[PDB]
């Protein structure tokens, strides 16, 4: 008996990312030594003459999906959403999407531009008081998604269960070690002071906005119409709109709006790829409403 | 003539321009200096709208089907592969719009020094710099560093219509 | 010929437009249309057959704060200099 989406429907994000803060260190004494890394006034940022490593620290909080609806002005549609998410938790325990997220952590895509010309990159992931074995970060590629590593599975199981109910929260902390070399530029983020390139400062030091680190970890969509022609992962957006190649990659029937209209407002079993895209859009969040 | 087409893999964070400038230029210029015979460079996607871009794509052109194999294309770019893929078939073709090198006056102080000693001693100059630089700057570039003068300079590019000729060390006419 | 080379004379352009255009806001049904014959005429007076590179035509007094479409209200500005004027007025004319 459902004819349309409600006049107010919104979700919240189930993957919360903190802002990054930049540090400098040496490499053979990296586990005993840290120094501030500051902006030099156009603005610029460069390492010192005695350090050869940039350390980037940030953390992630994972929340359940079912208890992440902020507004729904029709109880029936809420009952429909809760039953559909329970159906997906029966088939797949949110393992594919979470495996892809931990893979995007391990490939070190969160070091945009800061990654070209590095010599050794390592990334350690800590959950609770137990450190996990580090990642080589250059034995991975930005086109493929590994599914047979041990630690990636062992983290993605924890993230999964919590996207699905069995745990209420998960706090994940990640540290990185990029060896670009002495007296080389840093490339932190940039502010729309809205002249000159005003760089971002976080607690005196430099860092990236949390939105850029989030948009690096949501490039997991390899289930779009024209993927055989252009073979590259895109960010998980609504009317899929990767800004580099300035052409909408999903303008039409496979859009989130149509696809969720053809799953709640008229029962129809989508393929598993389309479910894997919709349950993601829900992990991101937005004002998915209507103009009734 | 024969050609070897060069992609930069898209959707990787870094822009085309940066990757093209840093990686491809130095190794192609070093190989070009080495194997003395002048090869040639063409951008299949130049699209001057109000300013002018350079594209995802470049072509190396030469007129000897073994000279390209003497350049050893896919084995030289074997570090940065995650951002560049080098096709390996030297296919001949007869369609292209070759490019040249436009130049741009120079800052007033550096012109002056020459402008005095050379003689022709002592506002008409500033108009020439402003107009001539303003006209050109809106074209494409490929930032270049230096081995000798060890300086930073920008090498602008623009199309032409020669369809054959003799090239240079960097790659233009 | 018809294009501004200096960079200091810009303030005089921005001011003239402001002085003559302060409160004479007009709605759409009341503004002279931008014809094509006039941008040709200007070209002839000084030579060019086509608009040279990096230059864009501009009305010294804006055509929405009340202005004319004529040869005596047109200047060719460099592409970056046109970006300065098109926003400095926008703040002052809200």
């Amino acid at each position: 008996t459902l004819k349309s989406r409600p006049e107010n429907l919104s979700f919240a994000r189930c993957l919360n990312t903190t802002e990054a803060k930049f540090w400098q260190t040496d490499f053979l004494k990296r586990h005993t030594f840290k120094l501030p890394l500051l902006i030099t006034d156009s603005q610029s940022c460069t390492l010192s003459t005695e350090c050869d490593t940039l350390r980037i620290d940030f953390g992630i909080k994972v929340l359940p999906v079912k208890e992440s609806m902020y507004s729904c002005s029709d109880y029936n549609y809420r009952t429909a959403i809760y039953q559909k998410i329970d159906e997906y938790i029966a088939e797949d325990g949110f393992l594919t999407l979470a495996k892809r997220y931990v893979n995007n952590i391990a490939n070190a895509r969160f070091l945009w531009r800061n990654r070209k010309g590095a010599e050794i990159i390592e990334t350690i992931v800590t959950i609770e008081d137990k450190e996990y074995p580090s990642f080589n970060s250059k034995s991975f590629n930005l086109d493929t998604f590994v599914e047979d590593n041990a630690t990636i599975n062992e983290i993605a199981q924890q993230i999964a269960d919590t996207f699905a109910g069995k745990r209420e929260y998960l706090n994940i902390y990640v540290t990185c070690f990029v060896k670009i070399g002495c007296a080389m530029e840093v490339y932190p983020s940039q502010e729309m002071t809205f002249k000159g390139k005003k760089l971002f400062k976080f607690e005196g030091s430099a860092g990236m906005h949390s939105q850029k680190i989030n948009n690096a970890l949501r490039t997991i969509d390899t289930w779009y119409p024209d993927y055989t022609t252009y073979e590259f992962p895109i960010p998980v957006e609504n009317y899929g709109a990767a800004r580099s190649i300035g052409i909408p990659f999903r303008p039409d029937t496979k859009s989130f709006y149509k696809l969720i209209d053809r799953m709640i407002l008229k029962n129809e079993d989508l393929p598993i790829e389309d479910k894997h895209y919709v349950m993601a859009i829900l992990i991101r969040g937005g004002m998915f409403s209507k103009k009734q | 003539m024969f050609s070897q087409i060069l992609i930069i893999k898209p959707g990787t964070g870094i822009s085309p321009n940066i990757i093209i400038s840093e990686d491809i230029f130095p190794v192609l210029h070093s190989l070009f200096v080495e194997h003395d015979k002048k090869f040639g460079i063409t951008f299949p996607a130049y699209s001057f709208d109000k300013k002018g871009h350079l594209g995802n794509i470049i072509e190396v052109l030469s007129e000897d089907k073994e000279a390209l194999a003497s350049l050893c294309l896919e084995e030289h770019l074997a570090e940065v592969t995650d951002y560049v893929k080098v096709k390996k078939e030297i296919t001949f073709t007869d369609d292209y719009v070759l490019f040249k090198r436009i130049r741009e006056e120079n800052q007033y102080e550096t012109t002056a020094r020459r402008m005095r000693k050379r003689g022709h001693t002592e506002r008409p100059l500033e108009m020439h710099i402003k107009k001539k630089n303003q006209q050109i700057f809106c074209h494409a570039y490929i930032k270049v560093k230096s081995a000798s003068t060890g300086q930073s300079y920008n090498i602008f590019l623009a199309p032409t219509d020669i369809k054959h000729g003799s090239f240079s060390a960097y790659g233009l006419l | 010929n018809g294009c501004l080379i200096d960079e200091a004379l810009l303030p005089l352009i921005i001011d003239e437009g402001k002085r003559k255009g302060e409160g004479n806001y007009r709605p759409r049904h009341l503004r002279d249309e931008r014809k094509e014959e006039t941008v040709q005429a200007f070209l002839d007076k000084y030579g060019y057959c086509n608009i040279p590179v990096g230059y864009e035509v501009h009305h010294i007094v804006p055509l929405s704060q009340g202005g004319a479409d004529s040869i005596k209200n047109m200047i060719m500005l460099s592409i970056e200099h046109h970006e300065r004027v098109t926003e400095a007025h926008a703040s002052y004319f809200k």
